[PDB]
């Protein structure tokens, strides 16, 4: 941690893209809850039978768990037990969010909010 | 009186609990900044071993 | 009601509370419907098989009924057969609004309203 190094090399600093994680012009609605994962920025959520946010996971049980249902996209990470603020509603970029695999086409993560004030978008 | 009696109305009275700036007397120093974060570095230098 | 009171004595002439409803910053959307049965002021409401507002009444059915399903947040108070004023869309603070029983915590007041444009939250 303090050994300075004497090899030269290329001095790739760093590189940066931003995260647009706005794809429309709607309402922007957020309340934050009960975490009971571990979520990271943006990932989309559920909610357990607990009612504690979730990270979204669809096929989740012979009948569909709540944990399959998405309801709302994480604003900043937080761990189990810690409290973690979402956006309810909004239009939000198609590539910004975690979603989990198998979900892979924007078809089906559309399909995941066919009605609620969360809709997904390309950009252009 | 009779319909509705009239009333004097004395001054208002507000019980507005204020919690005073105690421990801020230990904070005096303001600094507003818009850079992401402060840093500070902190030293220690043992001249005293034989 | 025809004397005044000479006599002294002392009076408590009341008390005001205020009802804070909105709980955040959605768009508030209302709209009006015919009543079914009698509705009080922020009641949840729900719609009958035959499209009347009823107040909402979860586990009603063995397939769910529709008054199970909540709709809106009546604005107004209203008797069977009247048009009933109720909200469809916005933040409301939980606490103001009538429940079912049953309905006891906020953790089961909001997966009413997970699907809707309606979101509600505690007051801080």
């Amino acid at each position: 941690t303090s050994l300075p190094n004497y090899l030269a090399g290329n001095g790739d600093l760093g590189s940066w893209e931003p995260t647009q994680i706005f794809a429309g012009e709607a309402d922007i609605v957020t309340e934050g809850g009960a975490a009971g994962a571990d979520i990271e920025i943006y990932q989309v959520i559920a909610k357990n039978a607990a009612g504690a946010m979730v990270p979204h996971d669809p096929t989740a049980t012979e009948v569909p768990a709540p944990q399959s249902v998405a309801i709302g996209i994480a604003a900043q990470p937080a761990k189990s037990g810690q409290n973690v603020p979402y956006y309810i509603g909004g239009v939000f970029n198609h590539a910004a969010l975690g979603w989990h695999a198998s979900l892979d086409t924007l078809a089906k993560r559309q399909a995941v909010f066919d009605r609620t004030n969360i809709h997904i978008g390309n950009l252009y | 009186a009779g319909l509705y009696t009239t009333y004097q109305l004395l001054e208002v009275q507000r019980k507005l609990k204020t919690l005073p700036a105690f421990f801020l007397q230990w904070f005096p120093r303001q600094i507003n900044f818009q850079e992401d974060m402060i840093a500070f570095d902190k030293v220690i230098q043992d001249v005293t071993r034989v």
